[PDB]
């Protein structure tokens, strides 16, 4: 009993292990843990979204974390800065230890593969499996997406390009239209109306072709933003397993 | 590398037009003529714009408006490429299916902008993978700057290599390769036991390509130099001469003549010692006589065209107050989200989350409440942050994200500088497109991700307004900050005694317990021992390594204290390269501390190093808060210095430009080095060809319907491989892998699609070389595309500084790390190690008897055959140290689920191991195999004299890279930037912390090692039954 079997002591576990007990937690969370050359023990106190590693050392009978040891049972010091502040050690944290992390939570376990078990592990595959397939549907399409964008712009500048082969062929053949009637030339307007009408026709499949692709484009968009909706729903249940399910 | 590590013991996806991989044979395009017609031409596939304008002009006489048309060579064709821009293409030598065409169409003009070379460095475009352009209009004003401050760079370099016209050019483009140290490792000195070697010099003699040699004995310590003078005294004996015409002739021939490598462009132009130099440090080694080839001076330094440089297109007092004048508490107001992606299923509710971060961050983070339906992503509030606005510190940041948790009872993230590439603090309505989140991340924010708005606007797009002033808020100078720490370091003294921990300056001898610079970078410390470090900074100018333990000391959020930090590294002792190295990753984003780093470098890097450590200084420029830094500078300057350097400089920014986080930091970058780095651009275009048709070709092979059987598949490789303009474009260039080795013709009947599960390349080129094949080599290497290749690149780098390691300790165990060069998003090039075979694949073969009998002896069995007796003895001894080097590199980088295939040996008995993939853990092998192969006799092996010999040197092995326990911290640390799955934080480097024991002592660890080899477990699969699925 006593430090062994506090709610606050975890001892066994690593640094990492802490790091994710004590994420986005308020102020005046801790635990203590075995230090990792074993004075013996470590006190991981939360202040302004930090995770502070405070040393407790263990001479000749006597914790504290610096000379003037003045408590004797480990017990007897996480106690006293539950009740005090810790300004007196140290005045820039005057905090409290206001919140342990308790090694109560949700069943003995982790002592003895499907064997040891069943249910909602097998549920965390499953999820974990779609989160997998959605994430890569996800990622492809952003960039099918992404390559469509290219070709819009590309389709752009080749509409442009025709556009003023137009412009091109309206300057000099104006001046020769009306240099061929001259001569009472036609059929030979015929064949320079007839390129026209090759060109004209030819930006009409551009333009479409462009215009087919911006609604597959806005169809994909919408597509995307339905992977990723799917996403969110998965993503905060894929978690509330792993708080259920380990521990 | 060099020979095939073989010892001699006696002695946006691509292609070819949009939508389609392979244009068709034959195809029409359209010819838009500059008399405004449009004409139809039918085109062979690899038909050359020469030729089509040929055709199209001949064509046109039959087409109205045809006297209106100039001559043939007055035009110049236009289209648009599949990255969308209007390509004019001066180079009518291109084929067509190499014009990288959206559509099948040309455009006739004639050619305007009649700057003819500054369009031409369109191979710059080429080169980085993005039309150089799309950064004329980006309007970013830190971008624009950025292309034009980093020309300094450029000139500076362009310059240092004038400095003596033909010698100084000759060093950058053939820099000596070369180890960092001349000092000879004992058992590499005794393999002379004389102190010197014979070397063979290659002449080639009148027209007749005729090969004289000349075999002298020299000092291993001689300079290129000297062994030049021992030829010319050889040759000059035949011909008597008097002395003094003798000492006459040497003294004035010397430095006429130059020595090259046989077989490979590696040049000896600098004097250093011959034995420094990596290729003859490597025939030691390898029992190899060192083959160099005499050469006249002027031959090399008349084939040296350079001169072009010029400085590019982009060649063009206000109510300013200073930070901490500002009297008021900082605040930030959220106005609205343009939308998130959610349905509704439950309002779980969206809030924007926000920090104040220097990576660790400054300040309590705080939420904005909860106001939402949905629909409207709306908050109009301003968030307090309990930071004082003065304290702010340099490289602070905001890092904002909308997201998702779950009370008992995610979504889009986005950072953004508090101040500018100017100081300027950031003030008034600002708009940010915010960033998916990454795949393995739920923290609600993301403070180690990129800074700066999402290029791309079709996202969620979050609306912030800061504070404004009365005027520019401005962070003050140094000359200012300085002043502030003498004022506040006088305040010191006159204070009583004081209660509070970050206390003091006499100082006591107690203070042995600074020998915590001995611990690692993850040792992490105590608040006690943090006030401890602070109280006793001054002494600390006594123990420079310190300086990263005391860095995390500093309150970052007190400008009274980071101004004292300022003034101590101001003057601090230099750090060796290595330590300085720590100071450029994520945990120091502070400037003043990487321009500290940087300055380490600048002094104490050798070239041989930094080619090293070159991947890890990559990936740390991503960590720069602004495009213009030092890092940047002192890179790009080494780049531009040395042609082996910028190669790979290149390769892995290359590597990275599909990442569009990256992408710009990254182009703007390679379009500077492009734009300086001289002649070697056209030979890197030449490789980015090579690579863009094996690209293509093997997306062909991999999706567009090629999934038939492998005869199939080798069917249209043979036919795709013979055209004339894959011909062009994969023969003649030079390898990616190592810039020095020419690859000539391919050799069609040696290239083969592997009939793996993944089905990668393996190619085979000719050296081209004079004294190549007979001295040398033929050029083997894998194209893969498909797995990312980052892993195996980087376990490679780690095996090669392991090797360095105990080499220079005298422990020598030999490894190979074999080329591995990632050359974009899941795309690369492997090393083929000639002469190999894998365990299986020798288990496989007769065993001396026959069919696929084996058992564990057929190893052993194998390498005596093969060294048959006297040369036996080496090959033993090779496999023994190979084999300890790669069963401690393995377990201590938890490279698990190794196996015969994964394991290879050579001919002469060295063991090696491909195809890592996986790295910590996400182990320790010793087969019964490898077991017999150290020592000979039966089962008994595990307690004969050469397996505690062979124990001992994984025990000295261990201990070596747990001393160095730091370097491989730092290595893993600094490549937490990119997105490799087993490096996200560092919690993943936790695992090398482990495995090297690091939290015990070094006989604690010795033990632990011990343990955990003499368990090992070891036996192996033999005929007996099931060596294929492995069932019992
Ligand atoms: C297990 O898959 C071996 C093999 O096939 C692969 O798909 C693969 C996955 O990365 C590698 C490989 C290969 C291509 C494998 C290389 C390698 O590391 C080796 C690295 C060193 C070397 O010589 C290579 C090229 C031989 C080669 O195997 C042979 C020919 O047996």
């Amino acid at each position: 009993m006593s430090l062994q079997n506090a709610e606050w002591y975890w001892g066994d576990i690593s640094r990492e292990e802490v790091n994710e007990k004590l994420r986005d937690t308020a102020d005046g969370t801790f635990l203590v843990r075995d230090a990792s050359t074993k004075g013996d023990y470590t006190l991981t106190l939360r202040k302004g979204g930090n995770n502070k590693l405070i040393k407790i050392f263990h001479r000749d009978g006597k914790y504290g974390f610096s000379d003037p040891l003045t408590f004797s049972s480990v017990v007897e010091l996480i106690n006293h800065y539950r009740n005090e502040s810790l300004a007196q050690y140290n005045p820039k944290l005057d905090v409290k230890l206001l919140y342990p992390v308790s090694k109560y939570q949700q069943q003995v376990v982790k002592e003895d593969e499907a064997v040891g078990k069943h249910e909602y592990n097998t549920q965390f595959q499953e999820k974990s499996r779609e989160y997998d397939r959605l994430y890569e549907e996800y990622t492809r399409t952003s960039q099918e997406i992404q390559m469509k964008r290219t070709a819009i712009e590309a389709f752009n500048e080749t509409i442009k390009i025709f556009e003023e082969q137009c412009q091109t062929q309206e300057r000099y053949s104006k001046e020769y239209i009306e240099k061929f009637k001259r001569e009472g030339n036609e059929k030979e307007i015929q064949r320079i109306m007839h390129n026209y009408d090759k060109l004209k026709s030819r930006i009409s499949e551009i333009i479409d072709s462009r215009r087919r692709l911006e609604e597959d484009l806005k169809k994909q968009a919408a597509e995307y933003r339905e992977i990723d909706k799917r996403m969110n729903s998965i993503k905060p249940d894929l978690i509330q397993l792993r708080k259920t399910r380990d521990q | 590398s060099y020979y095939h590590h073989h010892h001699h013991h006696d002695y946006p996806s691509s292609g070819e037009l949009w939508g389609i991989h392979l244009m068709p044979p034959r195809i029409l395009v359209e010819c838009l003529l500059p008399n405004g017609m449009i004409v139809t031409l039918e085109c062979l596939r690899e038909a050359t714009l020469i030729t089509i304008k040929h055709e199209l002009f001949k064509e046109a006489r039959k087409y109205p408006l045809h006297q209106l048309l100039q001559d043939e060579s007055s035009y110049i064709f236009v289209s648009v490429t599949q990255e969308a821009e209007r390509e004019e293409f001066f180079d009518e030598t291109r084929r067509l299916c190499d014009l990288r065409l959206f559509q099948p169409f040309l455009k006739v003009i004639e050619p305007v902008g009649n700057r003819e070379e500054k369009i031409l460095n369109r191979e710059i475009g080429f080169a980085i993978g993005m039309p150089v352009c799309e950064f004329d209009m980006v309007k970013d004003p830190e971008v624009q700057d950025f292309r034009r401050n980093i020309l300094n760079v450029c000139k500076e370099a362009v310059d240092l290599r004038d400095l003596n016209s033909p010698h100084s050019r000759a060093m950058y483009v053939y820099p000596p390769n070369v180890e960092s140290s001349p000092e000879l490792p004992k058992h590499i000195y005794n393999k002379l036991d004389k102190g010197q070697i014979i070397v063979v010099i290659w002449v080639i003699v009148s027209p007749n390509n005729d090969k004289q040699k000349y075999t002298l004995k020299i000092n291993h310590d001689c300079v290129p130099e000297q062994v030049i003078a021992e030829a010319i005294r050889k040759k000059t004996r035949s011909m008597l001469l008097s002395s003094e015409q003798l000492k006459l002739c040497v003294l004035e021939y010397q430095g006429k003549y130059i020595l090259k490598v046989c077989g490979c462009d590696e040049y000896f132009l600098e004097k250093y010692p011959l034995s420094q130099y990596k290729y003859i440090r490597s025939c030691i080694m390898l029992g190899r006589m060192p083959n160099l080839m005499l050469m006249a001076k002027e031959s090399l330094y008349s084939q040296l065209p350079m001169d072009c440089f010029t400085m590019p297109s982009y060649s063009r007092e206000t109510s300013t107050k200073s930070l901490w004048v500002i009297n008021s508490a900082l605040r930030i107001k959220i106005l609205c989200a343009t939308y998130v992606n959610v349905n509704i299923r439950d309002i779980d509710k969206i809030y924007v989350r926000t920090g104040i971060y220097h990576g660790g961050e400054p300040l309590c983070d705080n939420v904005n409440t909860q106001r939402v339906p949905c629909s409207n992503p709306r908050w109009n509030e301003w968030l307090n942050y309990d930071i004082y606005i003065p304290d702010l510190p340099r490289a602070a940041r905001l890092c904002l994200s909308i997201c998702s948790v779950k009370g008992r009872k995610p979504l889009a993230w986005g950072n953004i500088n508090l101040f500018d590439y100017t100081d300027t603090l950031v003030s008034g309505k600002m708009a940010l497109n915010l960033w998916p989140v990454p795949h393995g991340l739920e923290d609600l924010l993301n403070p180690i991700g990129v800074t700066g708005s999402n290029p791309n606007k079709e996202t969620p797009c979050l609306e912030l307004e800061f504070d404004w002033f009365s005027s520019v808020v401005k962070f003050p100078d140094m000359s200012v900050i300085e002043e502030h720490a003498n004022w506040s370091v006088s305040r010191e003294a006159g204070f009583s005694y004081s209660h509070a921990g970050l206390s003091n300056r006499r100082e006591n001898d107690k203070e042995q317990l600074k020998a915590i610079s001995t611990r690692d970078p993850l040792s992490e410390i105590t608040e006690q021992e943090k006030d401890f470090l602070w109280s006793h900074r001054h002494y600390c100018v006594t123990i420079p390594e310190i300086l990263p333990k005391l860095l995390l000391s500093v309150k970052w959020n007190s400008r009274d204290e980071v101004a004292q930090m300022y003034c101590l590294v101001k003057d601090w002792p230099p750090i060796k390269p290595e330590q300085a190295m720590e100071l450029l990753d994520c945990n120091y984003p502070d400037p003043m501390v990487r321009g500290f780093a940087v300055r380490c470098l600048e002094k104490y890097l050798t070239d041989d190093k930094l080619s090293q450590y070159l991947i890890q200084l990559v990936q740390v420029l991503k960590y720069e808060q602004y495009l213009d830094n030092l890092l940047v500078r002192f890179l790009l300057k080494k780049a531009l210095t040395n042609q082996r350097i910028g190669h790979f400089f290149f390769w892995h920014l290359k590597s990275e430009m599909h990442n569009k986080t990256v992408s710009q930091r990254f182009g703007l970058l390679l379009e500077s080095y492009c734009r300086a780095c001289g002649m070697y651009l056209k030979h890197l275009n030449r490789q980015v060809e090579a690579m863009e048709k094996l690209i293509n070709l093997t997306d062909i092979l991999k999706q567009e319907k090629k999934d038939e059987t492998q005869k199939v598949q080798m069917k249209f490789l043979v036919e795709q491989m013979r055209r004339p303009d894959f011909m062009d474009a994969l023969q003649g260039f030079l390898s990616p892998l190592n810039p020095a080795h020419q690859l000539g013709n391919l050799r069609l009947e040696e290239c083969r699609i592997m009939s793996s599960a993944k089905r990668p390349l393996w190619l085979n080129w000719e050296n081209p070389d004079i004294m190549s094949e007979l001295l040398f080599q033929n050029n083997e290497i894998i194209f893969k595309n498909g797995d990312d290749l980052r892993q195996d690149m980087l376990t490679l780098q780690i095996i090669r500084i392991m090797e360095n390691i105990w080499q220079n300790q005298g422990l020598d165990l030999r490894m190979l790390p074999y080329g591995c060069l990632s050359i974009g998003d899941c795309v690369g090039l492997i090393e083929v190690v000639r002469n190999s075979h894998t365990i299986m694949q020798i288990q496989c073969k007769g065993g001396l008897k026959g069919a696929l009998q084996f058992n564990s002896h057929t190893l052993h069995q194998w390498l005596k055959d093969k060294n048959k007796g006297e040369i036996y003895d080496a090959a033993i001894d090779l496999f023994t140290r190979s084999c300890a080097g790669y069963c401690v590199a393995t377990f201590i980088l938890g490279i698990g689920d190794r196996h015969n295939s994964n394991i290879m040996v050579k001919d002469d008995g060295q063991l090696f191991h491909i195809d890592f993939g996986h790295f910590l853990d996400h182990p320790f092998v010793l087969t019964q195999d490898f077991l017999i192969v150290i020592s000979k006799g039966a089962q008994e092996c595990t307690k004969t004299r050469e397996f505690e010999r062979f124990q001992e040197m994984c025990y000295k092995a261990y201990l070596a890279i747990r001393q160095h326990a730091n370097l491989f911290i730092n290595l893993f640390s600094m490549m937490l930037g990119s997105g490799m799955p087993e490096l996200q934080s560092f919690d993943d480097i936790a695992y090398i912390r482990k495995t090297l024991a690091l939290d015990k002592t070094e006989q604690e660890a010795l033990e632990y090692f011990m343990k955990q080899m003499n368990d090992a477990r070891h036996g192996g699969w033999t005929t007996k039954m099931d060596w294929i699925f492995h069932t019992i």
